[PDB]
């Protein structure tokens, strides 16, 4: 990755890189606003758009998909990226579009799905789609939400709120929970999500913040893990990440804590 | 709606 970001080191990805593991032969679907395939540092292997007003998945008129894609590659430089456009330029999309993108990912034999997106409500159909993906062997990772806290209530968004999906909250460089990061018993793990520098459309770079930024660290970590252990099931990859996380505090706020890909891939 | 986080 051409923009330096602390998050890669924080999750202990360089340790895998030094072992020789970079996520080769792992197909990662980036479900979001598209990916700018013209960026010189991003190669996109395939994709599809489900946003009727924005028909090209290989451009990104938001910036977030491009950024996220870059973070997956910063963590897993050999991963194969697929651009699955389910949100428009303003970051919004319809439930059905998301589901369409999930279906696409299952049909095209994705290894990992990253969903840096959320709604305060889901649907039985969305639950069925993610549960089908998990039954099919896909590692399914989602941003936990940017709804902060709500007393004792969970503020984790869908689809992260569904049990079959790995729900990823955001910490800063000091492992403190970001003020925006959603909370609740559905949180699984945390990853860097504050001022993360990555690729932007038009050959640019810059920092963004959000649980959107934390999710691709975990998607990239899953790619690293699968490169070292291509026979592990999605269940085993998930267990590896959760069981070896660095505990940070109360699980309502932090889940199992910060992912440690070095430990997870042992 | 779903939204980018
Ligand atoms: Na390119
Ligand atoms: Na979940």
């Amino acid at each position: 990755a051409k923009c330096v970001s602390y998050g890669v080191a924080q999750i202990k990805a360089p340790a895998l890189h030094s072992q020789g593991y970079t996520g080769s032969n792992v197909k990662v679907a980036i479900l979001g606003t598209g990916i700018d395939s013209s960026h010189p540092d991003l190669n996109v292997a395939g994709g599809a758009s489900f946003v009727p007003s924005e028909t090209n998945p290989f451009q990104d008129n938001s910036s977030h998909g491009t950024h996220i894609a870059g973070t997956v590659l910063a963590v897993a430089p050999s991963a194969s990226l697929y651009a699955v456009k389910v949100l428009g330029a303003d970051g919004s999309g319809q439930a059905s579009w998301v589901i369409n993108g999930i279906e696409w990912a299952i049909a095209n034999n994705m290894d990992v799905i990253n969903m840096s997106l959320g709604s305060p409500s889901g649907s039985a159909a969305l639950k069925a789609a993610v549960d089908k993906a998990v039954a099919s062997g896909v590692v399914v990772v989602a941003a936990a939400g940017n709804s902060g806290t709500s007393g004792s209530s969970s503020t984790v968004t869908y689809p992260a709120k569904y049990p079959s999906v790995i729900a990823v909250g955001a910490v800063d460089s000091s492992n403190q929970r970001a003020p925006f990061s959603s909370v609740g018993p559905e949180l699984d793990v945390m990853a860097p999500g504050v001022s993360i520098c990555s690729t932007l459309p038009g050959g640019k770079y810059g920092a963004l913040s959000g649980t959107s930024m934390a999710s691709p660290h975990v998607a990239g970590a899953a790619a690293l893990i699968l490169s070292k252990h291509p026979n592990w099931t999605n269940t085993q990859v998930r267990s590896s990440l959760e069981n070896t996380a660095t505990k940070l505090g109360d699980s309502f706020y932090y889940g199992k804590g910060l992912i440690n890909v070095e430990a997870a891939a042992q | 709606l779903f939204r980018a986080l």
